[PDB]
C-alpha cells in the first residue's frame, strides 16, 4: 500500500540519475596511479593484535 | 611500478611482522574483500 | 517481509545510472550516425575534386 | 581461571588475527596481481 | 571516425548488455514474492512498525550504512542470548512454593 509506494523509487522521480557532461570526461593516456594500499579491512589495528598473538 | 613495489615491500614487511605472509596462504578464505571486511567486523563485535 | 530497502535502493540507483549512460551513449551514437553522412558527401565531393 | 577464559577468548583473537593477516595477504595479492597486470601493460607498450 | 564510432557502438552494446543484466536479476525473481509475503499479513502492527522504521531511517539520514550498522549491532546483541532459558516457569513456581 502506502509503505510499498514510499519504499519503492519512481523511475521518473530523478532524471535517471543523469551524469555530469554530455560525454564522458577525458583522461590522461597512462594515468595509472595504482595506490590501493588498503582494500577494505582496516578497522582494528594489526600491530596490537599481533602483539596479543605473541 | 617502483612506488607500487615500495608499497608491496611495506605490506609484506607488515605481513612478516604480523604472523607470516607465507604461513597465511595455506588457510582457506573467500577472496572477496567485502566478505572479509564483514567477517572482520563480526569477529571484532564478538571480541568486544 | 517487504522488498529489501538496501537492495531496492541499490538496484534503482544502478538502473538510473545505467539508463542515463545508455541514453547519453544512444544520443552520441545517433549524433555520430547523423554526422557520418556529410563526411560521405564530402568524400564524394573530394573524389569529384 | 581468568587465563583459561583468556585462552578461550584468544582462540577467537588468533582467529581474528588470522582473518586480518589473510586480509593483508589478499591485499598484497591484489597489489601483486595489479603489478603483474601493469607489467603486462608495460610489456605490451615496450613491444609497441 | 569510423573506428571511433565502431568503438562507441561497441561501448553502447556493452552498456545495453549491462542495462539488460541490471533487470531480470535473481534478486528481481526474489521480488514479487516478498510482495506476496507482505500481502500475507496486511498492515495492522506491520504498518505501524514499518512507519516507525521509516521514521528511524529518515532521522538517521542513511539507507545502507545505517541498516548494516543496525544489523551488525542486533547480531552482536543476539550472540549473547538464551542463557539458562531452558527453565523459566518451574523455578518461579518452586520459588513461590
Amino acid at each position: 500500500p502506502i509503505l510499498k509506494r514510499t519504499i519503492i523509487s519512481k523511475r521518473k522521480a530523478p532524471s535517471n540519475n543523469e551524469d555530469e557532461e554530455i560525454v564522458k570526461t577525458p583522461r590522461k593516456l597512462v594515468n595509472y596511479v595504482p595506490l590501493k594500499i588498503f582494500n577494505l579491512g582496516d578497522s582494528f589495528d594489526d600491530t596490537i593484535t599481533t602483539t596479543v598473538a605473541k | 611500478v617502483a612506488a607500487l613495489k615500495e608499497g608491496i615491500q611495506r605490506q609484506i614487511q607488515n605481513a612478516c611482522a604480523f604472523c607470516s605472509k607465507e604461513r597465511i596462504e595455506n588457510v582457506d578464505l573467500p577472496d572477496t574483500q567485502e566478505e572479509i571486511k564483514r567477517e572482520l567486523d563480526k569477529v571484532s563485535r564478538m571480541i568486544q | 517481509q517487504l522488498l529489501p530497502y538496501v537492495k531496492v535502493k541499490d538496484h534503482k540507483e544502478k538502473l538510473n545510472i545505467y539508463k542515463e549512460e545508455y541514453e547519453r551513449a544512444k544520443a552520441n551514437l545517433r549524433a555520430i550516425l547523423k554526422d557520418k553522412k556529410p563526411f560521405a558527401n564530402t568524400k564524394k565531393t573530394l573524389e569529384n575534386q | 581461571k581468568l587465563l583459561r577464559e583468556l585462552n578461550q577468548t584468544s582462540d577467537l583473537n588468533e582467529r581474528k588475527m588470522l582473518l586480518q593477516a589473510k586480509s593483508l595477504w589478499i591485499d598484497v595479492a591484489h597489489n601483486t596481481d595489479a603489478c603483474k597486470n601493469l607489467e603486462n601493460e608495460i610489456s605490451g607498450i615496450q613491444q609497441k | 571516425f569510423n573506428e571511433r564510432e565502431a568503438d562507441l557502438k561497441s561501448q553502447y552494446e556493452d552498456k545495453k548488455k549491462f542495462v539488460k543484466e541490471a533487470r531480470d536479476t535473481p534478486e528481481f525473481q526474489s521480488w514479487m514474492r516478498e510482495i506476496r509475503s507482505y500481502d500475507q499479513d496486511t498492515k495492522e502492527k506491520l504498518n505501524k512498525v514499518a512507519e516507525k522504521y521509516e521514521e528511524e531511517g529518515n532521522f538517521n539520514l542513511s539507507f545502507v550504512q545505517d541498516v548494516l550498522d543496525k544489523l551488525e549491532s542486533e547480531i552482536a546483541m543476539v550472540n549473547h542470548d538464551e542463557s539458562a532459558v531452558t527453565i523459566l516457569d518451574q523455578v518461579t513456581a518452586e520459588l513461590r512454593e
